[PDB]
């Protein structure tokens, strides 16, 4: 069944994990400049489709910005999500 | 110019020139035109005040 | 799912209004500054501003006197400041 | 007392003083040990530069406390 | 001509169900300020229908408590099925409506909606930003040698905090002596005053500095801008001036200062002083910072050099009697970051002096990060403590004379020169390859 | 099922997530800044080095000047603070 994952989520948000793992990704990904990356991104093709429409420009980004995303920081964070996956199971 | 690249209102190439001209050593300096045409100003200006 | 998470711990119909008790006993909180560490490696009154340089300062101009008021301030500049 | 002075480099000295006495003092003995003059020495402690004519306990300055030594770079 | 959305327009037709709107969004946002991690995860972050977390942005219902995620179109299947239109993105409280595809961004009601209660009177006593002031971009022509200064005084142009403690109007309401001719902060939101609005009602925007360069004339002339001087023994000065002047607006033992200058840019150093034989003990003396200065001599990056600033010491000139030994030794002294600052000021040494009584200037590149790490100096494990750029200023020339530039970030990440009367566009990429004298850190993460 | 497939999904959806968040918040913030100012402009960039934000070059000093408010006296701006320091000696 599907309920599995709610619940996991929830025991994974009780426990403190969730913080961890967030905020690691994100000082990653910040460092090493893609949140910026993906900033000029959205700016590039807000000016090249001359328009601010959220959807028809998240439609653009999101894969490439998905794409843009360092190997490492993927690697890494996987690995602290499956350790921590690793342990209740 | 160089009155403008120092800031300066009084002529830089004038007085370098001046300085060449007067005999008083083989070469001179960059800095001693601009640093004097200061002194040249600020005196000028204290006068004129 | 192992019993003892579900032990201890454990369409729906709940409802997020229902948060408005906890916010009114809850201090200011960010959302990506954890609050026990600022507590632990920083001053207990310092000011903060999450995300700064998320978008431009809001504020708006008195036409009478002409001052950038932060959105905080401009009521009582209105007042009897202006 | 004992206090310290963390220098240019990095490099941390220890000085012996009284709290009576003055800034012109520690500094003419900073002078003493580097060779720097008086008028070239900046010295900073709790986010201020200690001021001449005052003494150590107007700025609270204690036993053990470290200050903080930088020159002037002019500009403008 | 960008429009706005007509869906929500229709609603605003009617002054009622616009007040219950804005009410809401009110209440919302002051939840969203006073709610803790967990119950918004649990609460705003939960598809009501497949119960996963964050299955792309999820949207907290206007009219009822379901919550719907975008990845599996929960809520776009919320507002097909029972007809809710708009929903609120958890991530940043913004509003979406499902009509027009887009974010309502563009109506000032909603981004300040906790002042709607007024807003008829908002708009009318008041204006939104000129575009030519939105910024506060301006340059300070250089009034004598006022370089060190007004490259300074950008980078106080450029703080949230400052900006919003003077735009906050702290000062003014409560100074006791209200001119600017005399007073520090008085004359700061005169600048402020010049540069993000108008005075009622070519030379332009010099008033206020010349203010603040009269208040520093009468305090201490040699400081004033006719001759060269040193910018972080004026940026001292400018503060303790500023902290001053906040203790003046007292009404009435008190040690920590609660100025805006105490609140923000003080931290504290750890030193520590251990036995070598027992390393047990230790002698621990804790110091305020309102700084750091950073020797940078033979290195080539900031964290080396901040690596240098933390390193270890022995003292071999220190007369030492061990308690738990018994016995005289060489101390080990050590310095570790106890409390952090919410902005870090740096100050690199660049500088050093000869046996000949003279100094000479370090012009040495030093790298520094785009984004920075304080982790490794936190004296009690640490986690990550990320801060972000946002301020350098340089010196060009020797140590007797030179000039000073700044360097700022502004909101979408383009960085600006500061040099005098020119305000110019620079890259990021540019600026780090300035020569770095000062660095402006402001904090970003801290997990 | 397995491991690896729900983690590259959590990942996925913490991505998307965040994505979607910056990209809100630039939307919003263009889409604000076109409606307030339907005639915007770019700051003025000079790969030169030499002109400023609207495109204009470091003013001529000193041919500007300031009008002293102290004695109502007119002096130029590079000399104003040597003024000041004449002035204020009062
Ligand atoms: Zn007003
Ligand atoms: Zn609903
Ligand atoms: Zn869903
Ligand atoms: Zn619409
Ligand atoms: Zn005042
Ligand atoms: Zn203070
Ligand atoms: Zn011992
Ligand atoms: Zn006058």
């Amino acid at each position: 069944t599907a309920q599995l994952k709610s619940q996991i989520q929830q025991y994974l948000v009780e426990s403190g994990n969730y913080e961890l793992i967030s905020n690691e990704l994100k000082a990653r990904l910040l460092q090493e400049g893609w949140v910026d990356k993906v900033k000029d991104l959205t700016k590039s093709e807000m000016n090249i489709n001359e328009s601010t429409n959220f959807t028809q420009i998240l439609s653009t980004v999101e894969p490439k910005a998905l794409e843009m995303v360092s190997d490492s920081t993927r690697e890494t964070v996987l690995k602290q999500i499956r350790e921590f996956l690793e342990e209740i199971v | 110019t160089r009155s403008s690249r120092a800031g300066l209102q009084f002529p830089v190439g004038r007085v370098h020139r001046l300085l060449r001209k007067g005999n008083y050593a083989e070469r001179v300096g960059a800095g001693a035109p601009v640093y004097l045409a200061a002194v040249l100003e600020y005196l000028t200006a204290e006068i004129l005040e | 799912i192992k019993p003892k998470v579900i032990e201890e711990y454990s369409p729906s119909n709940d409802s997020w209004k229902s948060l408005m008790s906890s916010a009114k006993d809850t201090p200011l909180q960010y959302d990506h500054m954890n609050r026990e560490s600022l507590k632990k490696y920083f001053n207990p009154n310092a000011q903060l501003i999450e995300d700064p340089l998320d978008k431009p300062i809001q504020y708006r101009v008195c036409e009478k006197c002409g001052k950038p008021l932060a959105l905080t301030a401009i009521v009582d500049h209105l007042e009897n400041h202006c | 007392m004992q206090i310290f002075v963390k220098t240019l480099t990095g490099k941390t000295i220890t000085l012996e003083v009284e709290p009576s006495d003055t800034i012109e003092n520690v500094k003419a003995k900073i002078q003493d040990k580097e060779g720097i003059p008086p008028d070239q020495q900046r010295l900073i402690f709790a986010g201020k530069q200690l001021e001449d004519g005052r003494t150590l306990s107007d700025y609270n300055i204690q036993k053990e406390s470290t200050l903080h030594l930088v020159l002037r770079l002019r500009g403008g | 001509a960008m429009s706005i959305c007509p869906h929500i327009q229709q609603v605003f037709q009617n002054e009622k169900s616009k007040d219950g709107v804005l009410k809401t969004c009110n209440a919302a946002r002051y939840i969203l300020n006073h709610s803790v991690p967990k119950e918004k995860f649990l609460n705003t972050m939960k598809c009501g229908t497949c119960h996963e977390i964050n299955s792309g942005a999820t949207f907290m219902c206007l009219q009822c408590g379901f919550c719907g995620c975008w990845n599996h179109s929960h809520f776009l299947s919320h507002s097909k099925q029972i007809g809710h239109i708009f929903g609120i993105n958890s991530n940043n409280g913004l509003l979406f409506c499902f009509k027009c595809e887009d974010y309502i961004g563009n109506i000032d009601l909603i981004n300040d909606a906790i002042l709607a209660k007024y807003w008829d009177d908002v708009c009318t006593k008041t204006m939104v930003p000129s575009m030519e002031r939105r910024d506060g971009l301006s340059g300070l022509i250089n009034m004598g040698s006022t370089a060190f200064m007004s490259s300074i005084l950008q980078c106080l142009i450029h703080n949230p905090y400052f900006i919003r403690h003077s735009m906050s109007q702290i000062h003014s309401n409560n100074c006791k002596v209200r001119s600017p001719d005399k007073c520090f902060s008085c004359a700061l939101d005169k600048i402020v005053h010049e540069l993000y609005g108008a005075l009622n009602t070519s030379t332009n925007r010099q008033t206020g500095f010349i203010y603040l360069l009269t208040c520093a004339w009468k305090i201490n002339q040699n400081l004033a801008g006719y001759s060269q001087q040193d910018a972080h023994e004026f940026w001292q000065f400018i503060i303790n001036q500023i902290h001053q002047s906040y203790v003046l607006d007292l009404p009435n033992n008190n040690k920590q200062c609660e100025c805006i200058v105490h609140t923000v840019f003080e931290g504290s150093l750890e030193s520590s002083i251990v036995c070598p034989g027992c390393q047990n003990n230790s002698k621990t003396t804790i110091d305020p910072f309102l700084d750091l200065s950073l020797d940078i001599k033979d290195k080539k990056k900031l964290y080396e050099c901040l690596d240098s600033f933390h390193k270890k010491e022995q003292l071999k000139d220190f007369n030492y009697h061990c308690g738990e030994c018994n016995s005289t030794q060489d101390a080990i002294k050590q310095l570790g970051i106890h409390k952090l600052p919410s902005v870090l000021v740096l100050q690199l040494k660049r500088f050093e002096h000869l046996l000949n009584g003279s100094n000479r200037k370090l012009d040495d590149f030093i790298e520094f990060p785009t984004y920075l790490n304080m982790k490794n100096y936190c004296s009690t494990k640490v986690p990550d403590i990320i801060y972000e750029l946002i301020g350098i200023v340089s010196h060009k020339g020797t140590v007797n004379e030179g000039h000073y530039i700044a360097f700022c970030k502004i909101s979408g990440g383009q960085w600006f020169k500061f040099n005098d009367s020119m305000v110019s566009s620079i890259s990021q990429e540019e600026v780090l390859k300035e020569q770095a004298y000062l660095l402006f850190y402001t904090i970003r993460q801290v997990n | 099922i397995t491991i690896d497939s729900i983690s590259n999904g959590i990942l996925n959806n913490l991505l998307t997530t965040l994505i979607q968040d910056i990209v809100a918040r630039e939307t919003t913030q263009q889409q604000l800044l076109k409606t307030r100012y339907p005639d915007l402009r770019s700051y003025y960039f000079d790969p030169n080095g030499s002109l400023d934000i609207n495109g204009l070059q470091k003013q001529q000093e000193s041919s500007q000047y300031i009008h002293c408010e102290n004695c109502g006296r007119d002096v130029s701006a590079n000399r104003l603070a040597a003024h000041l320091q004449r002035c204020l000696s009062r």
